[PDB]
Order: structure tokens, then C-alpha cells, then sequence
């Protein structure tokens, strides 16, 4: 899991 | 596939739309090593929050997948802050404008050990630009570029992203042809731009090299963000 | 004296001025991670020397001062090794042709740790080249650009006359693409192309730079060699 | 330095 993956889909 | 379709105009209104925002830095006392550190990784955490959400908006990138996003971003983040605050700091000759509150000049660089290098590096980026009179319209082309190609080669994907760049090449000349440059002018200006970009990747590396080694050398706590877009390129 | 040129004659300049293709010393009767690296390392301390007498020959190279005929070489002397490794490969899919006695993938690059990495770099580079159907006349032009460009920030009339000499060789590579028959809006493409891949080649050789200097240190080998790192340190 | 030296000819 990365924080980055999180932000591109928010 | 929409970013394929438009025109020379509506790609360049389209990246200065997505344009993200000048942020502040925290500041304000004179500068300690440790608290020069903290100020300016401070302001490229919150920086990258927002880069995120220009990159979302950049034309033919919400076309990629999610893991060629993430290593697209990954591999060019620190070329993208560097390129903005070039860019940004175009009209300070000899300083470096991390943020309005916060404008550096390079003895300023020597409160943390090889900084100064970096910093003329910077310095000499932000004086070429202004030296060819960078123009708004060509610096977002530039660092849409630098979120494509930086990682290209290290992934049908490609083929997209390829033509995405064919596309951004044809609106760099579109504006200098709009600009009344000859066609000699508008390939020899449009080969002055893109080698900068071979020095932007150079300047990124060893920045890269400066933030993970004193990382390891322990002074300021980095976000685990910042942590994460650091490890990898490693 | 180089703003003369022909742009046939820039081309031709270049295309005599091309060093040679040496032999390492790779006996095939397995190799070690030392044994290995140590031929790699040999090969180019003996290309450097012929780097140098090329670089002589790249028209305005000589119009510039020593200093920065010095300076140009340190910054972009692995740079212009590797893209000659990468396009004396382009026929050899999965294959890097360090010398023609000595062609290897990926799986052999293995035993050194870290040139993984580099290896499969050096790959999409050379596999790009192959895909772009990368011209001799063009390589030509991209290596001496990448001399004279990649050090020009590090270093004010004298800089005026890198970005001239520059720019001619922009109008070369422009000439010979529209000798290939490209119309105006494929040689500005194909110009861009070309040019974004010398991004990827800084960043291979600031990565070179660093398995290199490592083993400086870890110290398994050249004095020419040892003396162009310290300049990247 | 060699390559000064190698560049003097
Ligand atoms: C100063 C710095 C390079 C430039 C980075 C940057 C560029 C644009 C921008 O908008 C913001 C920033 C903030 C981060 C900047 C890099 C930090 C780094 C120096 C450093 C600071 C703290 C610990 C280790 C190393 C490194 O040397
Ligand atoms: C830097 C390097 C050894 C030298 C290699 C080399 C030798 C000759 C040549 O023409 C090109 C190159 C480029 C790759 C180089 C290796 C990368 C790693 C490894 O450490």
C-alpha cells in the first residue's frame, strides 16, 4: 500500500 | 484518449487551468541547519499533495493506469518542484523563491552541507530560463513533459504516452510559430528547451542523493509521503 | 571556424571523426562479478583515451578554452560511453555489445549487483533506438551534443558559442530528417524524440556514476578512470 | 591531471 495510490484516486 | 484531440490552444489552456498554486512556507527567525530543513521539507510535502492533483488533470494521464501513474510520479517528482521553483524564481535574479515568504540566495545554501551545489545548479536553471525568456505557456509544456518521459523507459502504455508527448511537441511549436519565430527559430528554440530538461534530471539525482543521506543522518522527521516518493528510486 | 560547416559537411565531420570499436579481453573458456567488472572497466579506460582525441575533432570543441575542454569531457564522459554501447547494440534485441567479443543480457549482468538495473536502462535505450530506426548520421549528432550540452550549465561569450554550435547541429538533425522525407511536423517530432532520450541517458550515467564510486570504495581499477569520478564527487 | 595531459597535444 502506498499514500501515493490513495491520493491519485481521491 | 480525449487529450489526443485537442487543439494546440486548448492543450496549453488546459495545463495552465491545471496549474497548482503557490503555497507558503510556515514562517521566520535566522536559519539553523536543521530548521532550513524542516522549512523546505515542510513545503515540498504540502507541494506534493497538490502536484498529485495537477498530474490527475494533466491531459491523456487519468488515461494511464494506476501503477504507471504512481511510477510516472514516483520517478519525477523532485524534477517537477524543481522545474516550479526555476520557473517561479525567474524574476529573482540570484535567488531561489521556494515560496513568497520564503526567497533564498545560495550563501544561504551553506547552512546545510552540499546544498550550495544544488543551489547554483538551480540558480544557473532559473538564469538560462530567463535568459531565452521562458514563457508561462512554454513552462507548463515543460513540466508535462518531464511527468511523461522521465519514466518512460522503465516500464502499449508507452505508445499512449508517446503520442501524448508527439502532441505536447506540436503545441511547443505551435506557440513559437504563434510567437512569429522563423521555422529555423522554432526547432533551434524548441532543442534549447529540451536539453535543459536533461539538466533538470541531473540536478533531481543529485538531490535525490542529498535527501536520502541526510535522512539517514537523522535531524528533521521526513512525511511518510516524502518518505515513500524517496524510496523509490532506490 | 565550426559555424562554417556544411550541413553535409557538419554530418561527414562527425561521421570521420567516429572512434573505434575495441575488443575486451573476455576469454569464454564463467567470469566473476570481479572478473566481469573488470573487464568493463578496462574497455573503458582504453575508449576514454579515444573519447578524447574524438572529442578533439567535435567541431567548436577546439575553439573552446582547456578548462572547459576539461570540464565538458568530467561531466559527460560516461554519458557518451553508454550511448555508444546503446547504439552499437541496436541490433541485438535483449543484448548488450560491450564489444563485438563480448555480448551479454541481462541475466549476466547480474553479478554485479545494482547493474541490473542499469542493464535493463541501457536495454530500453538501445530497444528505443531500434524502434525509432535510429540513423548513423543521427547518433552522430546526438553523442556530440550530449558533450557539449550536458556540462554548458555547470561552467560568457565562450558559452554563447556552445549554444551556437548547438544550434547547428539542431539544424543538422532537421536537415536529415527532412532528407528522410518527414514532413515539417515529423522532423519536430522526431527532434523532441531524440532529444528526451538524452534525459534518460543523464540519468543512467548519474546511476553509473554511483555503482561506480561504490566500488571505489568496495575496491576490487584505472587512473584516468578513478580521476574522471572525483570530478563527480 | 591526466586528462588535461591527454587533451595537451
Ligand atoms: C533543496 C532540495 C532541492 C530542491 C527541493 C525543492 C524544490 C522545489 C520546491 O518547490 C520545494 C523543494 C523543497 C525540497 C528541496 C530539496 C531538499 C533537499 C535538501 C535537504 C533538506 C532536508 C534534508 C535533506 C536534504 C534538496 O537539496
Ligand atoms: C559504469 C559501468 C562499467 C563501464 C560500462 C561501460 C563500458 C564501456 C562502454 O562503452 C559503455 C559502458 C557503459 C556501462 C558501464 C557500466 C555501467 C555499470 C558499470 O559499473
Amino acid at each position: 500500500h502506498k499514500i501515493l495510490h490513495r491520493l491519485l484516486q481521491d | 484518449s480525449l487529450a489526443l484531440s485537442l487543439t494546440a490552444d486548448q492543450m496549453v489552456s488546459a495545463l495552465l487551468d491545471a496549474e497548482p498554486p503557490i503555497l507558503y512556507s510556515e514562517y521566520t527567525r535566522p536559519f539553523s541547519e536543521a530548521s532550513m530543513m524542516g522549512l523546505l521539507t515542510n513545503l515540498a510535502d504540502r507541494e506534493l499533495v497538490h502536484m498529485i492533483n495537477w498530474a490527475k488533470r494533466v491531459p491523456g494521464f487519468v488515461d494511464l493506469t494506476l501503477h504507471d501513474q504512481v511510477h510516472l510520479l514516483e520517478c519525477a517528482w523532485l524534477e517537477i518542484l524543481m522545474i516550479g521553483l526555476v520557473w517561479r524564481s525567474m524574476e529573482h535574479p540570484g535567488k531561489l523563491l521556494f515560496a513568497p515568504n520564503l526567497l533564498l540566495d545560495r550563501n544561504q545554501g551553506k547552512c546545510v552541507e552540499g546544498m550550495v551545489e544544488i543551489f547554483d545548479m538551480l540558480l544557473a536553471t532559473s538564469s538560462r530560463f530567463r535568459m531565452m525568456n521562458l514563457q508561462g505557456e512554454e513552462f507548463v509544456c515543460l513540466k508535462s513533459i518531464i511527468l511523461l518521459n522521465s519514466g518512460v523507459y522503465t516500464f502499449e502504455e508507452k505508445d499512449h504516452i508517446h503520442r501524448v508527448l508527439d502532441k505536447i511537441t506540436d503545441t511547443l511549436i505551435h506557440l513559437m510559430a504563434k510567437a512569429g519565430l522563423t521555422l529555423q527559430q522554432q526547432h533551434q528554440r524548441l532543442a534549447q528547451l529540451l536539453l535543459i530538461l536533461s539538466h533538470i534530471r541531473h540536478m533531481s539525482n543529485k538531490g535525490m542523493e542529498h535527501l536520502y543521506s541526510m535522512k539517514c543522518k537523522n535531524v528533521v522527521p521526513l512525511s511518510d509521503l516524502l518518505l515513500e516518493m524517496l524510496d523509490a528510486h532506490r
